[PDB]
Parts: C-alpha cells; structure tokens; sequence
C-alpha cells in the first residue's frame, strides 16, 4: 500500500522539524541553495509562475488585487524579487532561516525597500494578518510541514486573503502516496493527498498545472490556485 | 527544492 499521510513516515515530529532548520542553516544563500543544485531553472519556473499568475489579475469582477502579496518559505527572495516585487506594491516574506532573509537585503537591491515585513519564523508557527494579502505564494516548502500543520496553515492563510485574493501552491508532487527525503527532512505528496489537504483546509481549487520544460529525473512539479 | 526522484 502507498503510504497517504506524514503520520505514516514520520517518526517524530519535533525531529522532523529540527532536522530541516538544521540542514537549511548550512545550505548557502543563494539561487543553487533555493533550488537545490538547479539554479539554472529559475527563468523557467518563473515565467510559468507569471503566465499562471496573470490569469487571475485580468479586469471583472473577480479581478485578484496587487497591493500585497505574501511569499511562504521565501529564502532569499528569488521569487519576491522576480515574481512577486514588480508585481505588488508591497510583499511580505516568511522563512524559517534568519541567514536567508538577511541575505535578501543584499539580494533583493533597490527593489526590495518594497519589502514590508521579513517574518523569520516556521510557517507551523505563523499566523498572517487577517485581511492582508491579495496573493499568498507558497513554493517549495509545503513539504516541510506535516498534514495537520500544512491544513492548519492553509486556514490561517485562508482568513489574511484581501476580497479576490488567493492562494498559490507550487510544489513538487509524488507520482503515488507520500515519500520521506530523510536528508533535508521534507515530505513529497501524490496530487490526491495534495488536494485532499487543501479540501480539509476549506479551499478550493481555481486552476491547477503541471510545469513544463524541467530536467526528466525530477519530482513533476505543479501549481494550484486556490481560494 | 526540485529534486532528483529518489
Ligand atoms: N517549516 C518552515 N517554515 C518556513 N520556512 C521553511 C520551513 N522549512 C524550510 N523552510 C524554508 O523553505 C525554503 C526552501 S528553498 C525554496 C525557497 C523559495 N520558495 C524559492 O522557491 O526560491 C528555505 O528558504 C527554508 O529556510
């Protein structure tokens, strides 16, 4: 049987956490870092990102507002500072690694004064102002939280959305069940236990696409508007 | 990250 829950391949939680904050301490702070030795995919996967992403800013009634935007599990900024900075007039960034959202000042430049707030804090911990953001964008790090906490955070998400606002995951994805990376301390989920966390979190799904165009040995990767 | 399938 394919495992469909974290419970099933963690072996203790508080582990599980301390584990990962100690794996990102020593991970450099730069774009290889972010992407784990695939650096060289960023223009890829933001492009999509923005294709994906201006869907939702087109005029009518539902029209996604750009005053804020908060970026969830953000490192340095690679996405804040391509994505999300030239679009928002504001962006807030949560990370769990202090060395990363220092680096971001650096990394950010000019541009990144429009960085509002810098939340050095676990995403299992934070709890994002009521009625504050127009677009939350969470890629790369919803494997670091097991399936209460991510449920739980996807709530809290949930309650800081601005009227129009949504939710974007953008993640690595199993081909089947939930499998454990026991070196950096994250989970990767099946597209099934994926969308029944988000269902559990009161969300539903606006759109949902595979990215295109990444190396063949890697974990498929998808995106999900949410709200 | 993007990752290699284990
Ligand atoms: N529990 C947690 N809460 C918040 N951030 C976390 C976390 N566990 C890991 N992280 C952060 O998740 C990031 C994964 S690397 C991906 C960075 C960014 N999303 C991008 O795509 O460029 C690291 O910055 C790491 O510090």
């Amino acid at each position: 049987v394919p495992r469909g829950s974290t419970s099933e391949v963690i072996e203790d939680e508080k582990q599980f956490y301390s584990k990962a904050k100690t794996y990102w301490k020593q991970i450099p702070p730069t774009v290889d870092g972010m992407l784990g030795g695939y650096g060289h995919i960023s223009s890829i996967d933001i492009n999509s990102s923005r294709k994906f992403l201006q869907r939702f800013l087109r005029e009518g009634p539902n029209k996604t507002g750009t005053s804020c935007a908060l970026d969830c599990g953000a490192g340095i900024g690679r996405i804040t500072k391509r994505l999300l900075l030239p679009l928002f007039r504001e962006v807030d960034m949560v990370d769990i690694t202090e060395d990363f959202l220092v680096q971001a000042k650096t990394y950010l430049g000019e541009e990144g004064k429009r960085v509002r707030n810098y939340f050095c804090c676990g995403l299992q911990d934070f709890t994002p102002e009521p009625d504050s953001y127009d677009v939350i964008w969470i890629q790369w790090v919803i494997g670091h939280l097991t399936d209460q906490h991510l449920a739980e955070f996807l709530r809290r998400c949930k309650g800081s959305l601005r009227p129009n606002g949504i939710i974007v995951i953008k993640d690595n994805m199993a081909q089947e069940g939930v499998i454990l990376d026991d070196v950096d301390s994250s989970v990767c989920r099946d597209l099934d236990v994926v969308r029944r966390i988000i269902c559990s979190a009161g969300l539903s799904l606006l759109a949902e696409e595979r990215q295109e165009n990444l190396p063949d040995e890697i974990y498929h990767v998808y995106s999900f508007a949410l709200r | 990250p993007p990752k290699r399938i284990a």
